[PDB]
């Protein structure tokens, strides 16, 4: 205790570029959070109820490289900044948060687990302000309840003068509506 | 115009 995290790198520069072009990833997948990369950007994805969710501003319309070839997005909502792919085999699927605690954590690509106070449906305040450079590349990362269940994914940072005091996220609620709609 | 690629993962405890 409390909730902790660590990261493991699975691919280098060259392999990432090649896998990007082939759409074929034969690597073993593990963990609740995937670190994703495109040609130009890196960011996060969180697997919830068998779908790997991330931000449209990272992934765009792109396929995800997979064991059988490129995986087509099963959910794409541009205005909500949300996309999802069926989770590849091996990703650890998270449970949505029920209880409704307002005491949250944000897990960053650096595998830090940072206290957040939920201020509304889609917003939470960083209890200790962070430099924006620290949060960059963490979009798609999970916001968790104290139990470790997921409330949503990191979308955007509210920042001034290079410091972020709060975060906007996409609630698991928005995932179900997106699934219900399509 | 390529695919998104998994380059790493984070394991939660
Ligand atoms: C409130 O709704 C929002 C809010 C922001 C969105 C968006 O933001 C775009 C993308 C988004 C963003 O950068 N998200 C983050 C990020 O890490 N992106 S990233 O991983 O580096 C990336 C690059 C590769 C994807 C979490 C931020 C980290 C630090 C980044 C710090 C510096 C930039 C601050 C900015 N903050 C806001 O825009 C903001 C703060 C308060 N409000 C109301 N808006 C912001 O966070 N973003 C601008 C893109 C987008 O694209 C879609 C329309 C496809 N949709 C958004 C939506 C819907
Ligand atoms: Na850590």
């Amino acid at each position: 205790a409390p909730i902790t995290a660590y990261s493991q790198q699975t691919r280098g520069l060259l392999g990432c570029i090649i896998t990007s072009l082939t759409g074929r990833d034969k690597n073993q997948v593990d963990g609740e959070v995937q670190v994703l990369s495109t040609a130009t950007q890196s960011f996060l994805a969180t697997c919830v109820n068998g779908v790997c969710w991330t931000v449209y501003h990272g992934a765009g319309s792109k396929t995800l490289a997979g064991p059988k070839g490129p995986i087509t997005q099963m959910y794409t909502n541009v205005d909500q900044d949300l996309v999802g792919w069926p989770a590849p085999p091996g990703a650890r699927s998270m449970t949505p948060c029920t209880c409704g605690s307002s005491d949250l954590y944000l897990v960053t690509r650096h595998a830090d687990v940072i206290p957040v106070r939920r201020r509304g449906d889609s917003r939470g305040s960083l209890l200790s302000p962070r430099p924006v450079s620290y949060l960059k590349g963490s979009s798609g990362g999970p916001l968790l309840c104290p139990s470790g269940h997921v409330v949503g994914i990191f979308k955007a940072a509210v920042c001034t003068r290079g410091v972020a005091k709060a975060v906007d996220f996409i609630p698991v609620e928005s995932m179900e509506t997106t699934m219900r709609a399509s | 115009k390529g695919s998104v690629v998994i380059v790493g993962r984070i394991i939660l405890s």
